[PDB]
RNA sequence: UUUAUGCUCU
RNA sequence: UGAAAUGCGCAGAUACCGGGAGGAACGCCGAUGGCGAAGGCAGCCACCUGGUCCACCCGUGACGCUGAGGCGCGAAAGCGUGGGGAGCAAACCGGAUUAGAUACCCGGGUAGUCCACGCCCUAAACGAUGCGCGCUAGGUCUCUGGGUCUCCUGGGGGCCGAAGCUA
RNA sequence: GGCGAGCUAGCCCUGGCCAGGGUGAAGCUGGGGUGAGACCCAGUGGAGGCCCGAACCGGUGGGGGAUGCAAACCCCUCGGA
């Protein structure tokens, strides 16, 4: 519903899978992808190669509304992180900046067995 | 507390009673500020419109303030607290620099000899009544006016009370005792703290006769009676529902919603 | 707490002379101040069992001596005891 | 990420 | 997830932003550290309060040690009455796996986990080492006091070790 | 369409009634007990859809009655009190 140039960027990596939104100024989604929306389904989407891919359908969705710089921010470990980083970059949108903000409790919820292991 | 009995009867062995140490000087009431007779009917124009209810120990009627801005700026000192059979809290006596003398509902903690006062003014501690627009959001609260200048209608209940949980426009966002999420009127009257006598909820009445000192007349089952009286009358030896639990005139009482749903009311509500 | 001339005041008082900074009344008189004093703060912090172990330990101490005094002097025990108010 | 089991006495 | 499936989603999900509600646990500091008799104790603040150590050598003058009974405390789970319930999660349901899978893995999920009060009295409640006192080489690391502050001295916490002990 | 709650059922207002004996809750006081308690023991006390039993309210079993004394009675027995 509109054409900003100013933008900004969101890795969202888990074991699974990454996906990345591209907001407005303000955060409001722009154009969204993620590695099922390349055309993986299963394990293949946890791949760093499925980051790249998805990145990249990301950003060039984010040219055609006029997309020119982005703020790229990560959140959560993974394989999709630095692919997903540098496929941005390799590719119109110039990465103003780099912030990993992927959130961490200063000890909240109890986690799941699997996440939790030791004592 | 709750009182216990040893059982030298049964019934007695199950028997609780509530404490009075609370009670300061009541035995006989306050013979002008209250009490009016109160007109024991349990049936309106002719017919029984209410099952079930009749007898009881007879009673006089204690006339109490629910609507305080009556007497804004005027503080008064707490006189005694007082028993009232009329309902489930118990009530204050409170005398006015005035001269004049009104019984409020007592809130949790209000102890006999300190000072009471209501108005816009009025310290954000226990027993004074303040619109609610001007009370701290978070602050519990009791006996609040649904509607401004209506009167006090919610949280009077012995243990009950209600949060302020917000403010929108003129409206300020309680949190009802029964959990519902409600708006009310900023201007509504309410006063700081819970109403107190909380271990009200937990005694028992031990027998069948203690029910009936408080008016209640024994309640029969649909299950009990004739297919003439009740969804659930007939069968020939117990009987399950054999069909949707109803009640004696028909609609089922299990779920169904009874609420009005087209209601000015509701577009000012949001819980259960 | 008990404050130090709060405590002072109960040294001189029991002191069997001027000078006197723990002899048997003195430390007595001394348990029987800090024991009344968590006597009455466990009445209300009662679910404070550790600070009551302690009471225990000041109050076990405190018969020793007073064992000891009743056997060396069994008329400075009555003293003791009823300027004190203790053994009931 | 698929396995479990091995008769009796020497 | 091993890979998946159940599950959720075009009734607008995931991802992102702003607002609000609510409960529980306190990241970095943090240690192989500290405190407590033990169980055990970890964001911050204040109040109430126990133990403990050091310096001074001032006071009592053996007033000690241990301790069958007794009394108190006693993790987790569990129980009663109220409340509270976000995440988690016996039981239970479903998806997978397998010959079967009442398990292991996955998606749901109720008691419970939380608070008040009252019970229960267990444990690898472990240093698998009862408490007190004296005596018998040292080396090094550390916490915390006092010192005439390279070193000395006191109380703790670790490692290596004289003599000796030990299958 | 009217007449009925002067029988009976429930409820509302105002009054009245329940011999005598038994059991002995809490609380209180004192004593012991303790660091303080819980608590224990006495005495006091006089609770209860508590006990025995008249009035009173009932109607359990049996007999009698059966064109009755009586269109629901009488005797013995029994329930609550
Ligand atoms: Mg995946
Ligand atoms: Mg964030
Ligand atoms: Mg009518
Ligand atoms: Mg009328
Ligand atoms: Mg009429
Ligand atoms: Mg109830
Ligand atoms: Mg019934
Ligand atoms: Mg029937
Ligand atoms: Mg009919
Ligand atoms: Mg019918
Ligand atoms: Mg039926
Ligand atoms: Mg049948
Ligand atoms: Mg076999
Ligand atoms: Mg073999
Ligand atoms: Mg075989
Ligand atoms: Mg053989
Ligand atoms: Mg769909
Ligand atoms: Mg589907
Ligand atoms: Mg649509
Ligand atoms: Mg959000
Ligand atoms: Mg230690
Ligand atoms: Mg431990
Ligand atoms: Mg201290
Ligand atoms: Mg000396
Ligand atoms: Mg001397
Ligand atoms: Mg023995
Ligand atoms: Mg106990
Ligand atoms: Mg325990
Ligand atoms: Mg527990
Ligand atoms: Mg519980
Ligand atoms: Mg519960
Ligand atoms: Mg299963
Ligand atoms: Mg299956
Ligand atoms: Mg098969
Ligand atoms: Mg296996
Ligand atoms: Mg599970
Ligand atoms: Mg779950
Ligand atoms: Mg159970
Ligand atoms: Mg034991
Ligand atoms: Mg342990
Ligand atoms: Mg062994
Ligand atoms: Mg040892
Ligand atoms: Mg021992
Ligand atoms: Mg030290
Ligand atoms: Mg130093
Ligand atoms: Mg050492
Ligand atoms: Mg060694
Ligand atoms: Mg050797
Ligand atoms: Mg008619
Ligand atoms: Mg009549
Ligand atoms: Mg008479
Ligand atoms: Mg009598
Ligand atoms: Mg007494
Ligand atoms: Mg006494
Ligand atoms: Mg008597
Ligand atoms: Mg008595
Ligand atoms: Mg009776
Ligand atoms: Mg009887
Ligand atoms: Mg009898
Ligand atoms: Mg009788
Ligand atoms: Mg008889
Ligand atoms: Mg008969
Ligand atoms: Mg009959
Ligand atoms: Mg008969
Ligand atoms: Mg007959
Ligand atoms: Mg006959
Ligand atoms: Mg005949
Ligand atoms: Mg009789």
């Amino acid at each position: 519903k509109r054409q900003v140039a100013s933008g900004r960027a969101y890795i969202h990596a888990s074991y699974n899978n990454t996906i990345v939104t591209i907001t407005d100024p303000d955060g409001n989604p722009i154009t969204w992808s993620s590695g099922g929306v390349i055309g993986y389904k299963g394990s293949r989407k946890g791949t760093p190669y499925a980051a790249q891919l998805a990145a990249l359908d990301a950003a060039k969705k984010a040219m055609a509304y006029g997309m020119q710089s982005v703020d790229v921010i990560v959140r959560g470990t993974g394989a999709g992180r630095e692919q997903a980083i540098r496929a941005l970059q390799a590719s119109g949108l110039q990465v103003k900046s780099i912030v990993d903000d992927t959130p961490v409790p200063h000890n909240g919820c109890r986690p799941k067995k699997k996440f939790r292991k030791a004592s | 507390a709750v009182k216990k009995f040893k059982p030298y009867t049964p019934s007695r062995r199950f028997m609780t009673v509530a404490d009075f140490s609370e009670i300061t000087k009541t035995e006989p009431e306050k013979s002008l500020v209250k009490p009016l007779k109160k007109t024991g009917g349990r049936n309106n124009q002719g017919r029984i419109t209410v099952r079930f209810r009749g007898g009881g120990h007879k009673r006089l009627y204690r006339i109490i303030d629910f609507k305080r801005w009556d007497k804004v700026g005027i503080p008064a000192k707490v006189a005694a607290i007082e028993y009232d059979p009329n309902r489930s809290a118990r009530i204050a006596l409170l005398h006015y620099v005035d001269g004049e003398k009104r019984y409020i509902i007592a809130p949790d903690g209000l102890q006999v000899g300190q000072q009471v006062v209501a108005g816009p003014d009025a310290p954000i501690q226990v027993g004074n009544a303040l619109p609610l627009r001007f009370i701290p959001v978070g602050t519990v609260v009791h006996a609040v006016e649904l509607e401004p200048k209506k009167g006090a209608k919610l949280a009077r209940a012995a243990g009950t009370s209600a949060q302020i949980q917000g403010r929108e426009g003129d409206y300020v966002i309680l949190r009802l005792p029964s959990g519902e999420l409600r708006k009310v009127h900023g201007e509504c009257y309410a006063t700081v703290g819970a109403v107190g006598n909380a271990d009200h909820k937990n005694i028992v009445l031990g027998k069948a006769g203690r029910s009936r000192w408080l008016g209640r007349r024994p309640h029969v089952r649909g299950a009990a009676m004739n297919p003439v009286d009740h969804p659930h009358g007939g069968g020939e030896g117990r009987a399950p529902r054999g069909r949707p639990p109803a009640s004696p005139w028909g609609w089922q009482t299990k779920g169904l919603k009874t609420r009005k749903r087209r209601k000015p009311s509701s577009r000012f509500i949001i819980a259960r | 707490p008990i404050t130090k001339e709060e405590k002072q005041k109960v040294i001189q008082e029991f002191a069997r002379f001027p000078g006197d900074t723990g002899s048997t009344e003195v430390q007595v008189a001394l348990l029987t101040l800090r024991i009344n004093r968590l006597s009455e703060h466990l009445k209300v912090h009662k679910k404070d069992h550790h600070s009551h172990r302690g009471l225990l330990m000041m109050v076990g101490q405190r018969r020793r001596l007073l064992r000891y005094l009743q056997r060396e002097d069994p008329e400075r025990y009555r003293a003791l005891i009823e300027k004190l108010g203790i053994r009931g």
